[PDB]
């Protein structure tokens, strides 16, 4: 029922297909910053992670924070004393957008154990709201997932928590998937989440809604594949952790698939 | 940056801010102020704001009143809008002796579910759908304003805010404490409104959420299971609520025609899964006439 708005969802889908490309962070930036790397966005990602952990907030809110955290960072160089800086800011703007009830600025202050002044925080959160013009209704890994969700026949609670676990994984690592948009990472972690647990394909479904096929999935989807399998021994763990979690089923204890057979 | 801008007078004050007619000295464009002070030592930027400057820099549509502008200085964030004339409410009020000519209440029922059509369709739920809210120009256009309280939405939706919709116009599924809402409460009201810009008064002036419920249940009858499945079960629903009988649809609003009652009928449907959308109410054959009249008063 209108729950799942029948008489909307194509011209949603095909709405948030139109901004996640403009909506998109430059795939090169790290390389043209001069004092932060990769894995020093790692480290601040998962830290997000534990974050939303700790206050309870929607995963929709972490992929929001982490899109404005790369963006951002698409055209501001930043030292690395001040990367953790950005990223609170950037929580607090998404916790502000997407959540019924955000943690105040004096908490967010909190959790970066006093490194910032209040006024810090503030003021940054100012300035993210100038380089990003206001633009925070981003399209995210999960908006496209929970549509993706509708398509199963019938819902599996394990594949749902499964692909969400994927997608956040993503997250943090920005080599290589700055160069996946959010529909094709939702759609590669939607096929490997179903086949691992039912053994089922990317149905034809979803080729009829996205025009997204296994082929062109293969290349995001043969990277997720390794991510997955290496997560044990990543140097980022706080999602392993959190899907540890009755709320989420557990499905970070599921053991990946040898192959993909594609 | 101000400095193109002078004041003519206060408007008014929405969810959030302060509202103001001004003009632009360069250009001469009249326009529509809305100004929020950030002394800061509160909690920065309001999600209010965050969230009206974000979706209204999407929704550009000619029934969704246009976001020209941001003005952000240190301490103090200015929104430029269009300006309108007057807003629906003080319309209804003007038109007290004639009531408003039907061509005009058509037209306007058109165009207000032509921009919620768009906001739907945008992914955007604007949840305060009131007259007060709904603003008219002297060509003939009305338009939906103050996206402070609106919200954008994942398919399926999420538990959002409960606190929600102006009281008069809040849908029963809210009513209800049901744990999840849709595109249909913006529905819900543009219905009322549809009633009241006929009848000229609130069609369900409640003074505290049951008697909203019951001066909504001595209209439609009381919902049961075969009305409305799964009302039984709804968290605030209760056993002992009196059962209504269901009023002859054309005693609600006596002058409506049958083709205006059917419409509104569909609008107000108690189950919020068979309640019409925007989208399809477009078609209904109350709008075979519809045209776009100015209005027949001087505003
Ligand atoms: O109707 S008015 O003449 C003033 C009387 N209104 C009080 C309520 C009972 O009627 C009037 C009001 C607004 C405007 N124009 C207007 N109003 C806005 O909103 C102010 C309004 C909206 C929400 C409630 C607070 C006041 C705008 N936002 C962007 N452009 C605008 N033009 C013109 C005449």
């Amino acid at each position: 029922g209108v729950n799942e708005v029948p008489d909307y969802h194509e011209d949603i889908h095909t709405y948030l297909r139109e901004m996640e490309v403009k909506c998109k962070p430059k795939v090169g930036y790290m390389k043209k910053q001069p004092d932060i790397t990769n894995s020093m966005r790692a480290i601040l990602v998962d830290w997000l992670v534990e974050v939303g952990e700790e206050y309870k907030l929607q995963n929709e809110t972490l992929h929001l924070a982490v899109n404005y955290i790369d963006r951002f960072l698409s055209s501001m160089s930043v030292l690395r004393g001040k990367l953790q800086l950005v990223g609170t800011a950037a929580m607090l703007l998404a916790s502000k957008f997407e959540e019924i009830y955000p943690p105040e600025v004096a908490e967010f202050v909190y959790i970066t154990d006093d490194t910032y002044t209040k006024k810090q925080v503030l003021r940054m959160e100012h300035l993210v709201l100038k380089v990003l013009a206001f633009d925070l209704a981003a399209p995210t890994i999960n908006q496209f997932l929970t549509q993706y969700f509708l398509h199963q026949q019938p819902a599996n609670c394990k594949v749902e928590s499964l692909a969400m676990f994927l997608g956040e994984l993503s997250l943090i690592d920005a080599d290589p998937y700055l160069k996946y948009l959010p529909s094709v990472i939702a759609a590669a972690a939607f096929h490997l989440a179903l086949y691992t647990v039912t053994g089922q394909s990317w149905p034809e479904s979803l080729v009829q809604k996205t025009g997204y096929t296994l082929e062109t999935l293969k290349p995001c989807l043969l990277d997720l594949h390794q991510t997955y399998l290496r997560a044990p021994q990543h140097a980022q763990q706080s999602i392993r952790e959190k899907y540890k979690n009755s709320k989420y089923h557990g499905v970070s204890l599921l053991n990946p698939p040898e192959t993909l057979n594609l | 940056s101000m400095e193109n801008f002078q004041k003519v007078e206060k408007i008014g004050e929405g969810t959030y801010g302060v509202v103001y007619k001004a003009r632009n000295k360069l250009t001469g464009e009249v326009v529509a102020l809305k100004k929020i002070r950030l002394d800061t030592e509160t909690e920065g930027v309001p999600s209010t704001a965050i969230r009206e400057i974000s979706l209204l820099k999407e929704l550009n549509h000619p029934n969704i009143v246009k976001l020209l502008d941001v003005i952000h200085t240190e301490n103090k964030l200015y929104l430029v809008f269009e300006f309108l004339h007057q807003d629906l409410k003080k319309f209804m009020d003007a038109s007290a002796l004639t009531g408003i000519p039907l061509p005009l209440i058509k037209s306007y029922l058109f165009q207000l579910l032509q921009g919620l059509a768009f906001c739907h369709s945008h992914r955007v739920l604007h949840r305060d759908l009131k007259p007060q809210n709904l603003l008219i120009n002297t060509e003939g256009a009305i338009k939906l304003a103050d996206f402070g309280l609106a919200r954008a939405f994942g398919v399926p939706v999420r538990t959002y805010t409960h606190e929600v919709v102006t009281l008069w116009y809040r849908a029963p599924e809210i009513l209800l404490g049901c744990k999840y809402y849709s595109t249909a409460v913006d529905i819900w009201s543009l219905g009322c409104i549809f009633a009241e810009m006929v009848t000229r008064r609130a069609l369900f002036p409640g003074d505290s959420e049951i008697d909203q419920l019951f001066r909504i249940f001595r209209t439609l009858g009381t919902p049961d299971e075969v009305v409305w499945p799964g009302v039984t079960s709804m968290p605030d629903y209760k056993p002992s609520f009196p059962k209504w009988a269901r009023q002859d649809f054309s005693k609600v609003v006596p002058p409506l025609d049958e083709d205006g009652r059917s419409l509104l009928s569909q609008m107000l449907h108690y189950d919020p899964n068979k309640r019409i959308s925007a989208k399809a109410a477009l078609a209904h054959p109350f709008f075979q006439d519809v045209t776009k009249p100015v209005p027949h008063l001087r505003l």
